[PDB]
């Protein structure tokens, strides 16, 4: 058995996902996660995959920091690299999932005038996290500290502007009769890196 | 577009004051409202974002205070290195907007300035200029009124000021106002006087002299 | 630690072109906004325009559109921002500045960029002494005028650098020639005059100037 290397997390709006080396040969992988307070648990029993989703641990808290590591272990009609006792394994680094998932692409929800502005509504789109039973959606997890950073242009000019909002909605002026282009980033100020997500498809009404 | 109306354009303090500072907006700006400090020859540095959230590090002496439209920088237990120049910045959406800033000056008791009038050298003269110069030293308020009277006749659009930095001594002004006139404009006239109004003065003061009489 | 260094002073003729960058580092510029500011001689700050390297879209204010061209290299963490069709309005201190989306919260120390049609000229220095030695009051004041230079600074200092308590060198004014002048002033006491000799040095670099002038009714 040869002990998981490389092992890395895969993390997008809260959903990870542990990933890690090497394909197995004649050999199953189990998956233990821990919340830093020690206590290990295993998530992903003897399976031949190379990735083991723990979303449903670390959401039950994403500000905590999580601790994984993988166990090799002999698979098949085979020996056994030892005497049948203390498997091979290996920990994964550390993972917050608040301060390091990354903010998935935003979509924009729709485009309305209203009064002598255009809203212009971002989806608030709901996360795996859950708070009392109700799926959190990223404006829910992260509050204030995320700030959706819109830019819009006439389609003729490509003069660019732009507007910040910190809830899901901005009402901006836009020439009338003109066809403009949106599109919509994400960004958690409070980051100093993997602060923004990438921008939504380019949208001209 | 929106624009930032801030004010006062100057205040005066003394150490210990609390001083408020305000901008108001054109239309609601959701408090995407920032506020910078600036002192001479350095780059600005950030004191207050989203209206009242106080930056890493900067003294709790700065507060801010708003939404809307209307915003507010207080500044308490002034110290000395806060005297300078502060500004807002509207940037929630572009074209972002400074606000026309606002320079906390050290107060101090009114001061009169010591006033005199320099005529132009022989030596500029030679050249085809003339180069009258107004004095102004050592006064408290910055406020002051100098004007140029050429045989009694007001002067208007020939004439430039400029003013020194609070002095960090006696935190005073001084300020010179320089009059410039042709060789030949300058000899068709006789009395070139300096009329300094001032706070610290009861009535205004003249300097003057007589041209080729030095 | 983040730091954003801009590029040196620069000399620029009306109508042409000039291309200032900033220096990014202890960040990627990729996860954040750049924005220039400018600050004309004793004005305020003025927002001219940003970018997102994430993503290479600049806005521009609209007074300063057609003209300015913000641009980014990520591999080299530089931020650029292009001015022509240069204008003496154009002479200011440019900031480069970080844009973290709630506040400009780091800013570069700025570059000058002057725009001007004059040449280097040493200043002619100029007596500036009252009409008679007279006086009754026990103090006087003197001077020297620092006139039509290009470009700025002249450093001025009175008896090779003795006499310094009450001098005021004022701030240079532009003249409508496009050259500068300034005037430095010093108060002594007026039973020295006439013994005390009181002599200005002015040195503008730019023109090798170095020059003492005595002055004195």
């Amino acid at each position: 058995t040869v002990a998981a290397y490389n092992l890395t997390w895969k993390s997008t709006n809260f959903k990870t996902i542990l990933e890690w080396e090497p394909k197995p040969v004649n050999q199953v992988y189990t998956v233990q996660i821990s919340t830093k307070s020690g206590d290990w648990k295993s998530k992903c029993f003897y399976t031949t995959d190379t990735e083991c989703d723990l979303t449903d641990e670390i959401v039950k808290d994403v500000k905590q920091t999580y601790l994984a590591r993988v166990f090799s272990y002999p698979a098949g009609n085979v020996e056994s690299t030892g005497s049948a006792g203390e498997p091979l394994y290996e920990n994964s680094p550390e993972f917050t999932p608040y301060l390091e998932t990354n903010l998935g692409q935003p979509t924009i929800q729709s485009f309305e005038q209203v009064g002598t502005k255009v809203n212009v509504t971002v989806e608030d789109e709901r996360t795996l996290v859950r708070r009392n039973n109700t799926f959190l959606s990223l404006r829910d997890v992260f509050g204030k500290d995320l700030i959706y950073t819109l830019y819009y242009w006439k389609s003729s000019s490509s003069g660019k502007k732009t507007a910040k909002t910190n809830t899901n909605e901005f009402l901006i002026d836009v020439d009338k009769g003109e066809n403009y282009c949106f599109s919509v980033q994400a960004v958690i100020p409070s980051r100093t890196v993997n602060r923004k997500s990438t921008d939504s498809p380019v949208e001209c009404m | 577009d929106i624009q930032m109306t801030q004010s006062p354009s100057s205040l005066s303090a003394s150490v210990g004051d609390r001083v408020t500072i305000t901008c108001k907006a054109s239309q609601d700006i959701k408090s995407f409202l920032s506020w910078y400090q600036q002192k001479p020859e350095k780059a600005p540095k950030s004191l207050i974002y989203y209206a009242t959230s106080l930056a890493d590090g900067v003294p709790s002496r700065f507060s801010g205070s708003g939404s809307g439209t209307d915003y507010t920088l207080t500044i308490s237990s002034l110290q000395p290195e806060d005297f300078a120049t502060y500004y807002c910045l509207q940037h929630g959406e572009s074209p972002y907007t400074f606000g026309g800033g606002t320079k906390v000056e050290i107060k101090r008791t009114v001061a009169a300035p010591s006033v005199f009038i320099f005529p132009p050298s022989d030596e500029q003269l030679k050249s085809g200029t003339a180069s009258v110069v107004c004095l102004l030293n050592n006064f408290y308020p910055r406020e002051a009124k100098v004007q140029w009277k050429v045989d009694n006749a007001l002067q208007s659009g020939n004439s430039q000021e400029s003013v020194t930095e609070q002095d960090s001594k006696d935190s005073t002004y001084s300020l010179s106002s320089t009059l410039t006139l042709s060789k030949a404009d300058y000899e068709k006239h006789k009395v070139y006087a300096c009329e300094v109004t001032h706070q610290g003065l009861s009535s205004p003061v003249t300097k003057s002299f007589n041209r080729g009489e030095c | 630690q983040v730091q954003l260094l801009e590029s040196g002073a620069v000399l620029a003729r009306p109508g042409t072109s000039v291309k200032i960058s900033c220096k990014a580092s202890g960040f990627n510029i990729k996860d954040y906004y750049m924005h220039w500011v400018k600050q004309r001689p004793g004005q305020g700050l003025e927002w001219i325009g940003g970018n997102d390297p994430a993503n290479g879209h600049s806005m521009y204010d609209p007074k300063f559109q057609g003209r300015v061209t913000i641009t980014a290299d990520t591999s080299t963490s530089t931020v650029f921002m292009e001015l022509s069709s240069l204008r003496s309005e154009d002479t200011a201190v440019y900031y480069c500045a970080r844009d973290s989306g709630y506040a400009m919260d780091y800013w570069g120390q700025g570059t000058l960029v002057t725009v001007s049609s004059a040449s280097t000229k040493g200043p002619s220095v100029f007596p500036l002494a009252p009409c008679s030695r007279s006086t009754s009051e026990s103090t006087a004041a003197l001077g020297c005028l620092v006139k039509d230079y290009f470009p700025e600074p002249v450093t001025v200092s009175w008896n090779s650098g003795a006499l310094t308590s009450g001098v005021h060198t004022f701030p240079a004014v532009l003249q409508s020639s496009g050259l500068y002048s300034l005037s430095s002033v010093v108060t002594v006491p007026s039973s020295s005059l006439g013994t005390k000799t009181y002599t200005c040095n002015v040195d503008h670099k730019p023109s090798n100037t170095k020059v003492d002038k005595r002055v004195e009714s």
